[PDB]
């Protein structure tokens, strides 16, 4: 699970080149930048169904990237569990 | 009436099988009743005791439950044994 530490004032071109070539990730046909604080660890059933069935399924079908916060909290945790369940 | 009051004194144990138009979902109701009665015993260890993996899948899928290390370690040991 490739990691990296870089300054905020970094040109995204280098990051994109590193991700695409060095790390082997293909170019994304689509990028979904998921937002949302989602106060409270629990999430609604319909939202979770949408994420695990609408978002993740579409991302796998189109080979898209899902950009979120790489932390086990907030919407990131929900997205991660949706990915895991889909797998 | 006194007996009913004494019964309600420990209402944590009592649970009503919701009709739900004949839900016929017995294992989940039993698990919920046991969890409510408990207030270590975990639904995971019980599900491992049974062979129902779907029940445990639903129990873990919900994000409400937050698991620690030893909690999953004990269940894993039970599953291995």
């Amino acid at each position: 699970s490739n990691f990296l530490r870089l300054s905020d004032r970094t040109d995204p071109a280098a990051v994109y080149s590193l991700v695409t070539r060095t790390w082997g990730f293909r170019a994304p046909n689509l990028v979904v930048s998921v937002l949302g604080g989602s106060g409270g660890p629990v999430l609604q059933t319909w939202l979770q169904d949408l994420l695990r069935r609408g978002l993740v399924r579409a991302a796998q079908s189109t080979g898209a990237w899902i950009v979120t916060g790489g932390l086990h909290t907030g919407i990131g945790r929900h997205v991660g569990v949706a990915v895991r369940d889909h797998q | 009436q006194a007996q009913v009051e004494r019964i309600m004194t420990r209402k944590e144990l009592l649970t009503v099988y919701s009709s739900e138009d004949g839900s016929e979902e017995f294992e989940t109701i039993v698990l919920k009743a046991l969890v409510k009665a408990c207030g270590y015993l975990d639904a995971l260890r019980l599900a491992v005791a049974w062979n129902r993996v779907d029940i445990a899948q639903s129990e873990l899928f919900r994000g409400d439950i937050q698991w620690r290390s030893f909690h999953l370690e004990a269940s894993l040991m039970d599953a291995l044994l």
